[PDB]
């Protein structure tokens, strides 16, 4: 009861803003993914 | 290693021992036909089964649009730049991820492995 009625004051939500990261973070993630794909390509070529 | 067929009833031949001359013979069991044996071997069993896949690879495979192709590896016969490559394409191939290359361009049909 008391916590719900305090949440009536503070409030909680979810939305687009909660799912969006900084552009630097997106660039870092893309760099990591590209590096991973390059490593997988290298492994495939080594197996070839 | 292979089998040879009878020359009279066109049946299957079987190995038969010649007691007198001690020479290997293939004698059909459905008639009296007998022929001399040249290879002198009967049963060959390759447990490792290391048969070169290049013989089992068909030249027309190069016609496949779904197959990857590379410009890096040229043909050895005609030196054609374009070549199509694919993996073993077979089961029970032990552990082998090696690539088999087939040269494109008509009438070449060359297959090599690197
Ligand atoms: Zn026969
Ligand atoms: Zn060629």
């Amino acid at each position: 009861t008391v916590i719900n009625n305090w949440l009536l004051i503070e409030g909680h939500t979810i939305g687009i803003g909660d799912s969006i990261a900084d552009s630097k973070t997106y660039q870092d993630i893309q760099n990591t993914i590209k590096k991973a794909k390059q490593d997988v390509i290298e492994v495939i070529e080594k197996a070839h | 290693v292979g089998i040879r067929f009878c020359q009279e009833c066109n049946n299957m031949l079987y190995p038969k021992e010649d007691k007198e001359n001690r020479i290997l013979l293939y004698a059909c069991r459905n008639c009296d036909y007998q022929q001399e044996a040249d290879n002198s071997c009967i049963y060959v069993n390759k447990i490792t089964h290391e048969v070169d896949e290049l013989t089992q690879i068909i030249a027309d495979v190069s016609q496949d649009p779904t197959l990857p192709r590379t410009e890096d590896h040229p043909c050895q016969k005609c030196g054609h730049k374009e070549a199509v490559f694919f993996q073993s394409h077979s089961a029970r191939a032990e552990d082998a991820m090696r690539l088999y290359y087939v040269c494109t361009a008509p009438h070449c049909g060359h297959r090599w492995t690197e």
